[PDB]
């Protein structure tokens, strides 16, 4: 069909572009900080193990 | 996000118009209008045979 | 400093526009404007069948 | 014949144009994603082989 009111290819392209931008921002943060684990989003058990090793 | 894309596709299949089909129907009805107008104008001149017989 | 960064992120999620979505909506409405203009210009020529019948 | 009520050339042209548009949309998706297999519509055995290699 040739339709004007809905465009699905654009929706899917938007979602892919957003995923790529998120990944790039995460990498930029990790290079700026120098650490792999900046939150518990990253690795939760490693966070606690590293707190104990830090103590 | 995935499900929104697929459901909007599904809805578009039901609600939206097809331009390739609808333009063809429009042109067909245009030509039929011109033909029917000509034929009706020619049809309103039939009672004039009586003036010839008269 | 941490909290300022997180709260500005939170506010941006609510207030700011999405360019990827908004440009798509703009292009859709552009095409619809051109189509509706053409269709209205074609619609204003319908009373001319009477001149043919007349 | 010269007919007004049915137009078959238009029907066939519509079908060809639809096929071309579908192919173009598929290609656009594949270039935006970077992947050949986006669904099981594409390659079903490769999907499972690649899931195992990913594991």
């Amino acid at each position: 069909a040739i339709t004007v009111n809905t465009n699905v290819t654009s929706l899917k392209a938007q979602k892919n572009l957003n995923t790529s931008a998120s990944d790039l921002a995460t990498s930029m943060e990790r290079l700026s900080s120098g650490l792999r684990i900046n939150s518990a989003k990253d690795d939760a058990a490693g966070l606690a193990i590293s707190n104990r090793l830090n103590s | 996000a995935n499900t929104q894309a697929n459901v909007a596709d599904a809805k578009s299949r039901i609600v939206d118009v097809d331009f390739a089909k609808e333009t063809s129907q429009m042109t067909k009805n245009q030509v039929l209008q011109q033909t029917g107008s000509a034929m009706l104008a020619q049809a309103n001149q039939l009672p004039q045979v009586a003036l010839s017989l008269l």
